[PDB]
């Protein structure tokens, strides 16, 4: 015991959060910059 | 020293004098409140140990 | 020996790359808008 | 009774210190400044009238 | 001063000029102005007191091709300790700095009761440095000023919220304040300290803080002199 | 104008040793400066003359298609000279003993600044920028000279003595100081530094929020303050210490080119945004600050970058700073 | 009334009996029972802290905490870090362990100021 | 004002005539008066500055048989923001109100930075009401003044004492003050609001309070508009 690599779970969670970031990172930034251009 | 940024007029002078009097007597008021609460706090700290 | 966790922590590296890839992607998506809004002005 | 009273005394002592060390000196400085400026204006008007 | 100008610029001497109680000179100037029936200035002093004082203070310095100098040290009593009084105010606009003797420090038993915050030397930025004093001097003075001001602010804060509520940086600044006033500012009436001895006392006060809190000392100066010991 | 002879001595000593690149090659700045000195102990009535001399010279060079800046140090001394002449004339005193025509004289003198098309041909455009130091009596901005000038001028760089005594330089009072040219400059920024005004407004907002939070703290202490308020106060202290404070007698901060200023604003506002985002996502500000003190130190030391290293190099290291800050704030908050 | 419940963190000898004869153990519409068995060597210390948070912060009806020294000594940091008023945490002796008036948080605070 | 008058009565033209920097004219009047060595008033200004500023301000108004008017908006910069200065003081005693542009509101980001508390319109009482603006216009205005004066004193008590020791009504007044200044008094340039939109927005801000503390609105008006 005490060798379980649940840091793999943390890496998977980080990747999932990095994807949901893309979501609000193309919807926030594009919206704000498009409003500025308009 | 540090002062409030207000324009000098006799009305403002009277206003500040009134504010200073109020500050002094409110200071005395809060002093008395603090002493009363401190006496009660002494009593509560004794009775809580008991 | 559990150093494999430190290497597996490359999710942070991927997150940084995803964020650079969203700055690049926003640069491309704002394009069509900028050319269109300047073409209306040209007209 | 102890917790609430301790909180209340802490706040009251902090406010007493704020009054006597921050508010009262500031008000006294303001009063002194206003008195000096009004004396300056009075001197100016008096000497202009004298002239 | 006419004597000094003779000794300094015509005889090549280096003259130190003491002009004790320029406030009495200002009082005499105000008296003459009042006899003249002139429009008095702020707090009654003449409107031309600035120019009249300039004709005194500006009689100092060095001139090309002459190996003498005049260093003036006027002594100026501030009425009611007020630095905004016309005498100190105008003197500070004419003169190249001021040494501020403080009543609060005097009461606290410190000597010399010099309060550095209201003090200035407008010619220090050029007289100090690598080839003139040591290369730490300007950074070490700026950091001392910043930490002294922070310590004054922390003492004022403690006056209200008590010592327990202060941050770690504020407590470090309080420690610095007491040690700075009671060691570096305090000196014997007959004690002379070399600027290299005083800049070694300054670094010991600045060592109360982590190197990363010395934000006004350049990183190259903080490498060479912080750990020095 | 009515100022120390020593201030003119140091200009004469230093300007020959300072070089500019406006012409494309290193050349002493003394080659393109003129001095008009009426020391405080020189004849008082000449102070006015000096001012009128300076502006005229400035105007002359504006007639040649050059951009001239005329520095009046100090205009309060010219006003005092007028007051002394008025007193010797027995005229009726205006505010604080000054002549009743002082404000009109100041307004007329300041109207001589401006961008203009020269009179003759070939067509050429010049400008005269008047920068005037005001020496209020007692440090009080209620001085008649200050009151007239603030009525005339468009930029107000008001200095705080409590900052100067602390060696906080420049000692600009950010609460009172204003510029009315921020609107016309948008074009410039939109062409060069498009998000410059946004960052300027963000910095001003942070500073104002901190100023009010500090009024709250002075009486109530740094308790009952949200971690967002703590971040605001901490980052305003960071800005005041390492952005608004610039040591003009150092090899790195003697001059801060507009691009280094813009990158520093980007770094500081990025720090603020990252901290706010991290705390808003459940992070604790005290622990986060303890963990990212290194990022804080890097952002604060950003001022030590030598502008002589070039725009490209400094911008590259500022980009490295931004990326490192993002990575560290991601690491410290999972 | 706004807050009336009694909560007991004690072994079976106390929570089940004694005051339970007149205090009860269950809420009007809950099954949590505002108590923890705290089996000797069975209940986790992390779970003990979780139950302390449950009965001090997660639910509002609890007017008093009545906690045995066994949990309190191991839960020392959590109870010492709790500074609110409503739950009025009260340490009690249990089994053979006496009051030990130099350990519990409230009396520590009292000796800290002013005596 | 002789060109404005000629259009107003001689050509019967409704005209709005603005004397920008009327405060600057006072400096010229003081310069001339000092050159004449006359007996001065306050701050050295001529003792006849009320009669000289009233011969300019009172050249506005309407007359019986002419279908023209002169509406005058002098612009006046108060030295040191001092309203007791002779220029603003004597203008206030001659003019029929003053729109007070405030530096505290301006620094606070608000435009127009008009502080309505020092401001006044002497002809508003008669210009507003049944059949000519609307029935709730006077009561709404008075209630807004009452609530703003109380929000500005709640905000001074919170600056020295904090929210925990100001009553519920003081909290409501703090809320009212934030939305008054940032949503009602704040208004973009080129944003033209109709007196009716502005009254609706005032009603939305007075609903912050309970019908019982809107004590400066009579029950009739409090009945029709408080519940919409």
């Amino acid at each position: 015991a005490f060798i379980r690599k649940e840091a793999e779970e943390k890496a998977k969670e980080i990747q999932l959060k990095a994807d949901q970031e893309y979501e609000i990172e193309k919807t926030n930034i594009v919206r704000n910059e498009t409003n500025n251009i308009d | 020293g540090n002062r409030e940024q207000v324009f000098p007029t006799r009305m403002t002078l009277g206003l500040m004098k009134t504010k200073l009097k109020g500050a002094n007597q409110g200071y005395s008021l809060l002093k008395r409140k603090s002493e009363a609460l401190t006496k009660r706090f002494r009593d509560i700290t004794k009775r809580i140990d008991d | 020996k559990e150093a494999h966790e430190i290497v597996s922590k490359a999710r942070k590296y991927r997150q940084d790359k995803l964020k650079q890839a969203k700055t690049d992607a926003a640069k491309e998506i704002d394009s069509y808008k900028i050319q269109k809004d300047k073409e209306l002005k040209e007209f | 009774a102890f917790i609430i009273l301790d909180e209340v005394i802490k706040v009251t002592n902090r406010r007493v210190n704020a009054i006597e060390h921050v508010i009262i000196p500031r008000t006294e400085n303001t009063i002194a400044y206003i008195n000096s400026e009004l004396d300056e204006l009075d001197r100016e008007e008096f000497y202009r009238l004298k002239k | 001063l006419t004597t000094a100008e003779y000794l300094a610029y015509q005889t090549e001497r280096h003259v130190l000029t003491i002009l004790t109680d320029m406030s009495s000179y200002a009082d005499a100037l105000r008296e003459v102005s009042a006899a003249r029936e002139e429009v008095p200035g702020r707090r009654g002093y003449p409107g031309y007191m600035y120019t009249d004082l300039s004709t005194i203070y500006e009689r100092a310095g060095r001139v090309e091709g002459r190996n003498g100098s005049i260093t003036q040290i006027p002594i100026l009593t501030m009425p009611n300790d007020d630095i905004t009084h016309p005498i100190p105010d105008l003197t500070g606009y004419i003169t190249e700095g001021q040494i501020f003797v403080d009543r609060q420090l005097h009461n606290k038993g410190i000597y010399p009761p010099i309060n550095v915050l209201p003090s200035l030397s407008r010619l220090m930025k050029s007289a100090i440095g690598e080839g003139m004093t040591r290369k730490d001097h300007g950074d070490v003075s700026n950091q001392l000023y910043a930490k002294y001001a922070i310590g004054k602010d922390a003492a004022a804060m403690k006056a209200v919220v008590g010592e327990e509520a202060l941050s770690i940086e504020d407590k470090l600044s309080l420690e610095f304040l007491e040690k700075f006033e009671k060691t570096f500012i305090t000196q014997g009436a007959y004690e002379d300290r070399t600027v290299f001895e005083s800049l070694d006392q300054a670094w010991s006060l600045l060592r109360i803080y982590p190197k990363e809190m010395l934000n006004r000392i350049s990183p190259k100066i903080l490498d060479e002199f912080y750990d020095r010991a | 104008c009515g100022e120390r002879g020593n201030e003119m001595a140091e200009v004469l000593m230093e300007f020959p040793e300072l070089y500019t690149e406006m012409s494309g090659t290193k050349e002493p700045i003394m080659k393109r400066t003129t001095l008009v000195a009426n020391t405080s102990n020189m004849p008082v009535a000449a102070r006015e003359a000096s001012i009128y001399t300076g502006i005229t010279l400035a105007e002359y060079f504006r007639d040649q298609g050059k951009n001239v800046s005329m520095i009046a140090d100090s205009s309060s001394r010219w006003a005092e000279a007028l007051r002394e002449i008025s007193g010797r004339l027995g005229e009726m005193p205006a505010d604080q003993g000054f002549p009743a025509y002082l404000g009109a004289k100041l307004a007329s003198f300041y109207e001589r600044a401006g961008k203009a098309v020269a009179l003759g041909s070939p067509d050429r455009t010049g400008s005269v920028s008047i920068v005037a130091a005001v020496s209020p009596a007692g440090g009080d901005f209620s001085d008649p000279v200050t009151t007239a000038t603030l009525g005339i001028t468009q930029v107000f760089w008001g200095l705080d003595k409590k900052l100067a005594q602390r060696k906080h330089f420049p000692s600009i009072n950010t609460s009172v100081s204003y510029s009315k040219y921020t609107n016309v400059l948008n074009k410039f920024y939109d062409s060069n530094y498009p998000e410059f005004p946004v960052l300027r407004d963000r910095m001003k907002e942070i500073l104002s929020n901190a100023e009010e939070l500090e009024q709250v703290v002075q009486l109530v202490g740094k308790s009952a303050l949200s971690d967002s308020d703590k971040i605001t106060l901490d980052v305003a202290t960071l800005i005041k210490e390492d952005f608004l404070q610039q040591n003009g007698y150092s090899t790195y901060d003697a001059f801060c080119p507009i691009w280094k200023t813009f990158d520093m604003m980007r770094a500081f506002i990025s720090y603020h945004d990252e901290a706010q985002k991290a705390v808003a996502n459940g992070a604790n500000w005290s622990k986060l600050a303890d963990s990212t003190g290194d990022v804080k130190h890097a952002v604060s030391s950003s001022k030590f970058f030598e502008p002589s290293r070039g725009e490209k190099e400094v911008h590259g290291e500022f980009e490295k700073l931004l990326s490192t800050m993002q990575e560290r704030f991601a690491e410290s908050t999972d | 009334e706004k807050r009336t419940l009694i909560a007991v963190i004690a072994d079976e000898d106390t929570t089940t009996g004694l005051l339970l004869a007149g205090i009860g153990q269950i809420t009007p519409e809950t099954q949590e029972k505002n108590f923890f068995v705290y089996q000797e060597g069975k209940t986790t210390k992390e779970e003990i802290t979780d139950k302390f948070n449950h009965f001090t912060e997660e639910r509002d009806d609890i007017a008093i905490l009545l906690i045995n020294q066994h949990i309190a000594e191991n839960i020392r940091a959590r109870v010492d870090s709790f500074t609110n008023a409503f739950p009025a945490i009260l340490e009690i002796p249990s089994k053979d362990h006496p009051y030990d008036p130099e350990k519990d948080s409230v009396l520590k605070r009292v000796r800290k100021l002013f005596g």
